């Protein structure tokens, strides 16, 4: 509560202890004196009747205007609802920490002098982007990464948990992490996990959702997205499928691609530009990364870059037992027989196989899922490969 | 007036010199969702939708 | 709907607030509640994808235009609450209406009733139905060829 | 899986509980060596209790048994060590220190920082528990700490190194291995932790820092520390030891600033220049150099400060009729303040007799002394100008001239004693006003010099018959200010004698409050050394006794921040006017560390919200004292609130306080507030007077003068300045009758604390040499890895810049290398050899 | 130019253009106000605006020729203290394809370089270094040309 | 428990905990209940419960904002347009002198006879006042290394002429007023701009090119015009356009209209810079990764007079940058920073700062508190080699 900063080494030390013991001891003297005074006299009556004088000054028909410019000197220009513009005096009881242009101010009826402010809605965009807890699962449902999860934890979680480590040595955390790899490999899932596990406000956006059909709306959207992230303490932003917005930036192009490039420039400035980004982190994903712009994924914008390989032989077993976890299976399930094949299966492919097998098991009324069903489902899912066989090989 | 009955989104009559809520005028609910229940949807089966 | 940030509103458009409330309500209740929300559309592609997520309305069903049996069935159901004469052969009426749609078979009913009314009677006749279906299908083909000419 | 494999590997030895016990030698060395390799190995991520340490937990008892009493050659040593390593998780007894006390003496670095820190903590605890009787048991501990400290220095861990070598109280050993690369950090921290620490330990820490700052031939910093300690002999050793002449110039400037003097022998090279510098004689030349460079010479008349035309002239005609005597006295004060030390003045110099004759009675006194204020620091021509007003018809004008000579001589030590030469005539004269002017000027003309001739002239008067309580009080003040911190016995003796000489009725007079002030003002800085006096004052009347005791207690522990005295005064508060001095003391004790000052602001806010009227009319002055020339927003708001107050005493005190807090700042916000505030109490004579005085103080000088007692990084506490501040503030405790009455000349007691705010850089030859200097707020860099930047919010100006409170100036370029690392006041520069 | 496109917005500019067209030469003849204009592209202006009644006299401004380049340089360097050795014919010849707004760069940058080298009066080499500055040319890491 | 972070961890934890408890206890013992009506701390209902509010409500009437439109005759007679209220022909109250009022300035008038009492500052789009810097960055010219000629030119064009006008005015040189900074991504453009903003002593404005595209036609030009009017009110100001390629696109109109409004805003900026209306004391900077796309009219002297090329730093600058960024570290004593400079081939400033931070990382993960050489070698490996293919 607006307490003093010790500004000793800030790391466990004897000076941090003595500057700390001192504030505690002063608070102790203050508390003792206050308790003595309260016992000696309640002062409830005196503290009261100040509310009465205030409410006397602010008449009953208080008017909700809209502040529009503070002259910096206990004066203001407050606009009444109709649209008129008055130049009123700011009184002494208004908490000035709450006065910024555009705030719904509470004016006097006969004199329009500012006498209070009101709260506003919390959903410019906060609700629509924040994801809350991930319905899928926690870190439990993710297996096989181990190293990647460790990287992300150090990049985004560890700087929140124990700042002392980074602080001790004078190095700030990395700026942003870009998750890149073949489709269906665990990018969005790991971001979801590090979101639902940490203690900041995690915001998610799709790149195609920044392609706007009015000019100068994409840049506005990105500017806002990075505007309500410093209003909210530590924050994380994850711009998924960025490829749809950040591309190689070929100049020989016509149409709305120019607007795409212009929003890309706005983002490129937000991440690392003139001003200090405050306390926010940026995660990104891209199935295809060779096509990003050099200035977006350059070192000071995205320090960490993470590859995401497919499950090889055993992570396949882990994922399979993760998705088959909740289903009654017959005692003939030759799971390895399904895994041993070097079919280059992907994680999303494993989920598809599990769901399809479960669904046909439901179709046949059978209380349990059989190995034959899983193999048939595997054949069916892989059926969505196509392409020209001899060609290219 | 006991404030418990001054719900949000309710019409009220305010006085002239010093606006003072001093009535709770009625409201029109206008149920728009209670006009489409069909019960069991009689005469609507798989049989007369042959094909 | 069709998106949550479409016109640059910032999620404050009414069309988007209704969708947000619908999403909140759909995520309100559990799968085991015997409350299934059937949703329909005449244009799938435009339809938003935030509805088709896991934990929401995923399963979809295609709908080809109805066949002869389906056409006859739909005509039967839509004419159900009309006065008819005897010996009315709806199968024949369908035969005289190949490659029609639901709205066409809905229009043929009202047209035929109104013609019967001009005849100054309480009942619709098979001859009246034939003439109505001829008119409705002729205007349908006229609309189709007008669209083709506009394309030309 | 990996878990199964690692568990099986750990079991490979865990199952063989006596693997070393088996007679076969193939399991003696290799197994224990492999275990040491595995445990000592590091892991990834945080991994609290790394996998080896976690895995060896259940194998704890057998781990001890295998050691027990086996062969002492190597197996026992290694087993003891590994037990010490795993002796961390259990978190029980001192098995770590016990087993490292008896085990292989392998290099600690092989174990890591974590264990070394834990073993350092255990060693500190054990030494604390260990009685001094077990001297032999301490030699292993001292070996361990001698090994530990270098590991802490080479691994950039100086703060904990000082901490550990403090817990075992051996802070004199730092010298023997400190090395160059890591001495700045250790001295910085060791000082920083020296005000918050109890009494006997603080001196030892300061000795250590001074010893090191010598060891590395860093002399001006050592002088800073020695004065801090307030030891004059160490100051001799520091000054004389140095052979470098320019460095001696620099020490001279610092010393002259402090207002402390050192009397060189006549054989020191260039003696005349050292003495000239240490006299602050040239200070006027530099002041006028700065004033010319900034082009701020033009005199400002009081109206320019008033800017009345801006305010809405609703009563431009027959407005409120305020007192003419009071308005013209205030105008004289503001004219003296605004032009102070610049020499010239549009009002007086052009025609001063008319302005003086606009004033009335005692206003002639303060009005004339305003002229001495105006020529301050200009002894040479000050007397040439003031000569006319010295010889006048009105006694008040003559005494004004006297107080003016006292002001002009102030702060600058001339060998010709014009002040003592002139003010000698009348000190015993009959006219109490003449005596008062003479004595106040003379005390302001030497305060802190501790001149024995002055003392042996002045001391009788407090015992004279023709000495009214005002004269007795003024005399006690003069002695206190001329014997600051000198523990001088004569002043104390005479003060006590006069204090016990007076009947109860006399003690009730407010001018008797000026005896305890003298007594406490003699002894500044010496806490716990006054208990004799506290016994000497136990024989005063109950109210006056409480007043004198409390006052001397607070005047003893100035610049301490002793929390126990804070608590005792607070206990007192929760009655007479004792409590007013208690309130002032709450701030006087805590005028040091920033932590103290802010927490005291909070305590004062609470004391105003809830409190009795006597409390309330003293909080403003303590708020003013706690922040002088430091107009912080919160003090300004919480003071302006009580300015527009029904309680008139509170109003006067708050208005004076807000005038001070802004002393010599030229704040636009504050000037606007005071203009509005004059608008409000336009019909109130006293409040309007306080307002006019505050408008002068805010524009003291023209932003080139600051009363703040502290200087040299807010660390060195000035005695003359604090003396003047106490003199002025205590008077206001009965503001109404003294200041808003016949006694306003006390307002010149601020002259003791007037210094400049310049930064004028000289070369080795004492010539101006402008250099680009970054100017901005300070940053504390205690125990921060590397050499992190030490300024924020910085703007790059040229050399002769004005440093407001908390503004630290650095050099923009490595072109010049300064002598003293405190780029404040006057500094010298030398060329860096390796500039490119 | 106007055109038939389904994209809106441009129509409003076209419409204020129609209004300007009408103001120049239309009903209610105006014979007291005259108009000027300037364009880098005349290939995109509407024929009804280049028409021979609204915008009658059209004037071309060519990239200055050698004599013009010397004249421009001389005009702009008139204030600076230049030495009596600069051959403005040379400086004109080594300034091919230099639009008039370019000596300003050359004249001024020559003064700037004179300041850099702590000079007082300009000399031919100062102007040459100015020219090499204004052209703004990059090297290819090698000079294989003979 | 844990491994044990520090010997005092538990003691500081305890003092913090009881600090929180004593703060909560005083909070309860003092009230201070949050008020939904925006009302100050009761100790700060101060002059507010009374004694200034009651003294400010009496003498300080409500003036009403009005926009003067004309000042006819020498005799004071002013046509003002009160917004959404009415339009009047009023006179001057005594407080304002006739010189203070001009046409087009917002003025305050009373509610009874509508006579003018106070002028007021003009109205500026909220989105055009934030681009002022307000708090200046701390980066300085020692933090930028390996770029010495470039920084010299920038300082001689944007910085030196303002500080010391007489040098240039004597000899008779009007200094260049624009700079185009171009070079590979992450070479030092925006940092040198930050340094210029920190050192300079005049108004500074940051405009992003992507901040001047607007939905409604003819808005961006208004924004630029307002920005230059504002910057021209000040005594001197610097504007630093970033990613100016955002709106400086080349003109290629053909067939169906494409990106034409951006072209109008670009023309408006062109005319503001160098054109009929004199440009006062303003200096402009621009930064682009792609300078070729900028149109032939902007890139011309008179608008962008200088062109500073930023090239990847040489070996000496490489070590210098390494050493600047490795300053506030807890690092070992002897590191052959020349070795580290050699070991990384052509690489930009961002590479090097990433190297420093990755070395700090490899120090942390090894649970060490002082950075050594091996840490930096591991850092260089993990930065250059591993992230080569991007
Ligand atoms: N190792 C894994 N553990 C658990 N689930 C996994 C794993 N790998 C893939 N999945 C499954 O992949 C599904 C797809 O979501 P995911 O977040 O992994 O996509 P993605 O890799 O970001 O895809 P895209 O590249 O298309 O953006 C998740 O529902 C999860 O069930
Ligand atoms: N010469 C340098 N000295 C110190 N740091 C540098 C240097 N060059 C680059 N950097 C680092 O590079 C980081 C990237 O920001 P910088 O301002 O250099 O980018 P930029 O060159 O403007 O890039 P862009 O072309 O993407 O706008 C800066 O934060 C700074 O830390
Ligand atoms: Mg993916």
């Amino acid at each position: 509560a607006s307490k003093l900063p010790l500004v000793t080494p800030h790391t466990q030390c004897r000076l941090k202890l003595l500057k700390l013991e001192r504030i505690k001891d002063y608070l102790l003297m203050e508390e003792e004196f206050i308790r003595n005074q309260e016992q000696m006299k309640p002062l409830e009556e005196k503290q009261e009747e100040e509310r009465s004088k205030v409410d006397d000054l602010r008449g009953t028909p208080m008017s909700v205007g809209t502040l529009e410019e503070i002259i910096d000197d206990n004066h203001a220009i407050v606009s009444t609802s109709v649209g008129s513009e008055h130049y009123v005096s700011i009184l002494s009881f208004v908490d000035k920490d709450l006065l910024e242009p555009g705030c719904s101010v509470l004016l006097n009826h006969k004199v329009h002098a500012v006498i209070g402010v009101l709260m506003d809605d919390t959903d410019p965009l906060v609700t629509v982007m924040k994801v809350e807890k991930a319905p899928q699962e926690t870190y439990a449902d993710i297996g096989g990464l181990d190293n990647q999860i460790q990287e992300i934890k150090e990049s985004v979680e560890l700087p929140l948990t124990h700042p002392e480590y980074y602080e001790e040595m004078g190095i700030k955390p990395p700026k942003g992490v870009i998750l890149y790899g073949p489709p269906g490999t665990g990018k969005t899932l790991l971001a979801k996990a590090v979101a639902n596990q940490t203690s900041a406000t995690f915001l998610r956006v799709v790149g195609s959702e920044l392609i706007q059909k009015y000019l100068g709306d994409g840049p506005k959207l990105v500017r806002e997205l990075f505007r309500v992230a410093e209003e909210h303490a530590p924050s994380i932003v994850f711009i998924d499928e960025i490829d749809a917005i950040g591309t190689k930036r070929y100049d020989s192009n016509s149409g709305g691609e120019r607007e795409i490039q212009r929003t890309m420039l706005e983002l490129l400035n937000q991440l690392d530009g003139f001003d200090s980004r405050g306390d926010v982190k940026v995660i990104m994903a891209t199935n295809r990364i060779e096509t990003l712009d050099p200035a977006l994924i350059r070192p000071g914008r995205i320090d960490r870059k993470i590859e995401f390989p497919l499950p090889d032989e055993k992570t396949k077993k882990r994922i399979f037992q993760i998705h088959t976890s909740r289903m009654t299976l017959a005692d003939d399930v030759t799971l390895d027989d399904l895994i041993m094949a070097k079919d280059d299966l992907s994680g999303a492919d494993i989920k598809a196989i599990c769901t399809e097998a479960g669904l046909m098991a439901l179709r046949e009324r059978r209380m349990k899922v059989t190995n034959e069903d899983f193999k048939k489902s595997k054949e069916n899912v892989l059926y969505k490969k196509q392409e020209g066989t001899p060609e290219g090989l | 007036i006991d404030i418990n009955d001054v719900t949000p989104n309710c019409r009220v009559a305010l006085r002239n010199d010093s606006y003072t809520l001093h009535k709770i005028l009625p409201n029109k609910v206008d149920p728009l969702v209670s006009l489409m229940m069909v019960e069991k949807v009689p005469d609507s089966t798989y049989e007369m939708i042959g094909g | 709907g069709s998106s949550r940030l479409e016109g640059g509103s910032g999620g404050d458009s009414e069309v988007q607030r209704t969708m947000l409330e619908l999403l909140n309500q759909l995520d309100g209740f559990e799968a085991t509640k015997n409350i299934k929300v059937i949703m329909a559309t005449n244009r799938i592609d435009i339809l938003d994808s935030a509805l088709l997520r896991p934990g929401r309305i995923d399963r979809k069903i295609e709908f080809p235009p109805p066949n002869e049996e389906a056409r006859l069935d739909i005509l039967k159901i839509h004419s159900r609450k009309m006065n008819l004469t005897r010996g009315i052969n709806l199968r024949k009426i369908a035969e005289l209406m190949p490659g029609a749609s639901g709205a066409e078979v809905k229009g043929v009913c009202t047209e035929a009733g109104m013609y019967a009314l001009r005849e100054r009677r309480v009942h619709v006749t098979q001859e009246d139905f034939e003439m109505a279906v001829a008119k409705v299908m002729q205007k349908d083909s006229e609309k189709n060829m007008s669209i083709k000419k506009l394309w030309k | 899986e990996l878990s199964e494999e690692d568990k099986q590997l750990q079991d490979e030895l865990e199952m063989l509980v006596e693997r070393l016990g088996e007679k076969d030698t193939s399991l003696y060395r290799p197994a224990l060596e492999e275990l040491r390799r595995q445990i000592r190995s590091s892991t990834t991520s945080m991994t609290s209790v790394p996998k080896p340490l976690k895995f060896l937990r259940p194998h704890y008892g057998k781990l001890k048994e295998i050691y027990e009493n086996m062969a002492p050659g190597e197996n026992k040593r290694f087993a003891a060590d590994i037990i010490s390593v795993l002796a961390m998780t259990m978190s029980g007894e001192r098995e770590c220190l016990k087993y490292r006390l008896v085990g292989s003496q392998e290099e600690l670095a092989s174990w890591g920082h974590e264990y070394v820190r834990h073993l350092a903590g255990e060693v500190a605890k054990e030494w604390q528990e260990l009685d001094d009787a077990e001297k032999v048991q301490r030699e292993p501990l001292l070996t361990l700490v001698k090994e530990i400290v270098p590991y802490n220095m080479a691994h950039n861990a100086e703060h904990e190194a000082c901490d550990l070598l403090m817990e075992i109280e051996q802070v004199d050993m730092l010298e023997k291995d400190i090395d160059e690369n890591a001495y700045a950090k250790v001295c910085l921290y060791l000082t920083s932790c020296v005000n918050y620490v109890p009494e006997p330990e603080n001196s030892a820490l300061l000795r250590c820092a001074l010893g090191v700052f010598r060891k590395f031939s860093r002399f001006p910093e050592a002088l800073r520390l020695a004065l801090m300690l307030n030891d004059m002999e160490l100051v001799e050793d520091i000054f004389t030891s140095c052979k470098d002449v320019v460095v001696q110039k620099q020490m001279a400037f610092m010393l002259g600033r402090h207002g402390v003097f050192l009397e060189l022998s006549e054989d020191v090279e260039e003696y005349e220049d050292l003495t000239e510098i240490m006299s602050n004689v040239q200070l006027n030349s530099n002041f006028l150099a700065l004033a010319r460079e900034l082009d701020i010479m033009e005199p400002k008349v009081p109206d320019d400060i008033y800017k009345t035309h801006l305010e809405n002239n609703r009563f431009g005609g027959s407005g409120s009729q305020v007192d003419s005597a009071r308005m013209n006295l205030a105008s004289s004060f503001v004219n003296g303040f605004v032009n102070a030390a610049f020499g010239q003045d549009k009002l007086l110099t052009d025609d001063g007799n008319k302005w003086l004759y606009k004033n009335k009675d005692h206003g002639m006194l303060s009005a004339a002394a305003s002229l001495g204020m105006i020529l301050l620091w200009d002894v040479d021509g000050g007397l040439t100008q003031i000569d006319k007003y010295l010889y006048s018809s009105e006694d008040y004008i003559k005494s004004g001239a006297l107080l003016a000579c006292g002001i002009v001589n102030s702060g600058v030590r001339n060998e010709c004693d014009p002040a003592l030469a002139l003010l000698s005539d009348y000190v015993l004269h009959n006219s109490n006003t003449m005596r008062l002017g003479s004595i106040f000027g003379l005390g302001l003309a030497y305060a802190g010099s501790n001149r024995e001739d002055v003392l042996t002239l002045l001391l009788p008067v407090m015992g004279d018959s023709k000495s009214s309580m005002e004269v007795a009080g003024v005399t006690a003040l003069a002695c206190g200010m001329i014997a600051v911190g000198s523990c001088n016995g004569d002043v104390t003796s005479t003060i006590l004698q006069t204090i016990m000489e007076k009947s109860e009725t006399e003690l009730k007079d407010t001018y008797a409050r000026w005896l305890p002030l003298g007594l406490g003002l003699n002894h500044l800085g010496k806490g716990e050394a006054i208990e004799a006096i506290l016994a000497a004052l136990e024989v005063v009347s109950e109210p006056f006794r409480s007043f004198a005791n409390t006052l001397v207690d607070v005047c003893a522990y100035a610049g301490s921040g002793n929390v126990l005295k804070v608590q005792q005064l607070l206990h007192i508060c929760s009655m007479g006017a004792h409590q007013g001095v208690a309130v002032l003391g709450i701030a006087l004790i805590a005028m040091g560390e920033e932590i103290g000052a802010e927490m005291a602001l909070r305590t004062f806010g609470h004391l105003l919200r809830y409190g009795e009227p006597t409390l309330r009319r003293a909080v403003p002055l303590a708020l003013a004292l706690i922040s002088v020339s430091n107009p912080r927003l919160n003090i300004l708001d919480t003071l302006s609130k009580f300015s527009h107050d029904a309680d008139p005493e509170v109003s006067y005190n708050s208005i004076f306080a807000m005038g001070m807090v802004g002393s010599g700042t030229n704040n636009a916000r504050l000037a606007a507030m005071l203009r509005q505030l004059a608008q409000y109490h336009a019909k109130d004579p006293n409040n309007l007077f306080m307002v006019r005085l505050a408008q002068g103080l805010t524009h003291l000088g023209k932003g080139t003068l600051t009363l703040c007692p502290y200087h040299s990084d807010r660390q060195l506490m000035s005695q003359v300045a604090v003396a003047g501040l106490l003199t002025v503030l205590v008077s206001f405790l009965d503001v109404r009758n003294i200041i808003l009455g016949k006694s306003h000349y006390v307002l010149y007691g601020l002259v003791a604390a007037m210094q400049p705010r310049m930064l004028v850089t000289f070369d080795e030859e004492l010539r101006p040499l402008p250099v680009s200097v970054r100017v901005g707020q300070a940053v504390d860099v205690v125990g921060q890895a590397g050499k992190p930047k030490t300024i924020t919010g910085f703007q790059t100006h040229t050399t002769p810049v004005l440093l407001a409170h908390g503004e630290r100036a650095e050099l923009a370029t490595e072109e010049f290398l300064p002598v003293t690392p405190i780029l404040e006041g006057f500094v010298i520069l030398r060329k860096n050899p390796n500039y490119d | 130019k106007r055109f038939d496109s389904e994209k809106a917005g441009d129509r409003e500019v076209q419409r204020t253009m129609l209004e300007l067209l009408n103001q120049l030469d239309g009903f209610q003849p105006n014979t007291q106000v005259k108009v000027i204009a300037a364009t880098n592209r005349v290939d995109i202006l509407d024929p009804a605006l280049l028409r021979s009644g609204r915008l009658d006299r059209k004037i071309e401004f060519p990239m200055p020729n050698e004599e013009a380049r010397a004249r421009i340089m001389q005009i702009h360097s008139r204030k600076m203290n230049v030495s009596p050795d600069v051959n403005y014919e040379e400086l004109a010849r080594c300034t091919d394809d230099f639009n008039g707004a370019q000596c300003k760069a050359v004249c001024v940058e020559a003064g700037m370089i004179a300041l850099r080298r702590g000079a007082t009066e300009l000399t031919h080499e100062d102007y040459m270094e100015g020219i090499l500055e204004v052209q703004a040319k990059k090297k290819a890491n090698l000079q294989y040309y003979a | 428990k844990t491994y044990g972070q520090s010997t005092y961890s538990r003691q500081i934890k305890q003092v913090e905990d009881d600090i929180q408890q004593l703060l909560k206890k005083i909070n309860e013992l003092t009230g201070i209940k949050e008020s939904d009506t925006g009302l100050a701390p009761p100790a700060l209902w101060d002059l507010a419960a009374d004694k200034q509010t009651l003294q400010s409500e009496q003498p300080l009437q409500v003036a009403r904002c009005t926009k003067i439109i004309n000042a006819d005759s020498e005799d004071p007679k002013y046509i003002i347009n009160v917004k959404q209220f009415a339009k009047f022909v009023v006179d001057l109250s005594d407080q304002v002198a006739p010189t203070d009022i001009e046409e087009g300035m917002r003025v305050g008038v009373d509610r009874n006879k509508y006579q003018i009492h106070i002028p007021l500052p003009p109205k500026i789009d909220p989105t055009v006042t934030m681009m002022q810097v307000e708090e200046k960055p701390d980066v300085t010219y020692s933090d930028v290394g390996g770029c010495k000629e470039q920084i010299e030119k920038l300082r001689e064009v944007v910085e030196t002429p303002l500080l010391h006008p007489e040098r240039f005015v004597n000899l008779g040189i009007e200094p260049p007023k624009g700079v185009l900074l171009f070079g590979p991504p992450g070479t030092g453009k925006t940092l040198c701009a930050r340094a210029v903003a920190n050192r300079t002593d005049a108004c500074f404005i940051r405009v992003i090119g992507s901040e001047l595209v607007q939905k409604y036609v003819g808005e961006g030009a208004r924004m630029v015009r307002e920005l230059f009017e504002m910057a021209r009110t000040k005594k001197a100001c610097l504007i630093f356009f970033d990613e100016i390629d955002a709106i400086g696109g080349a003109r290629f109109d053909d067939g169906a209209g494409g990106d034409n409004e951006v072209q109008r805003t670009m023309l408006e900026l062109i005319n503001q810079l160098d054109g009929f209306d004199p440009r006062g004391n303003i200096k402009v900077l621009m930064a682009t990764n792609r300078p070729d796309t900028l149109d032939p009219a902007l890139m011309r002297p008179g608008r962008l007079d200088r062109k500073i090329e930023f090239s990847l730093p040489d070996l000496e600058g490489r070590t210098h940058i390494f050493k600047i960024h490795a300053r506030s570290m807890s690092v070992e004593r002897d590191i052959r920073f020349e070795l580290l400079a050699r070991l990384c081939p052509n690489s930009t400033g961002a590479e090097i700062r990433s190297v420093c931070t990755e070395a700090g990382m490899f120090a942390i993960r090894a649970r060490r508190k002082i950075a050594t050489e091996k840490d930096f070698l591991e850092a260089v490996n993990k930065v250059i080699k591993s992230y080569a293919k991007f």
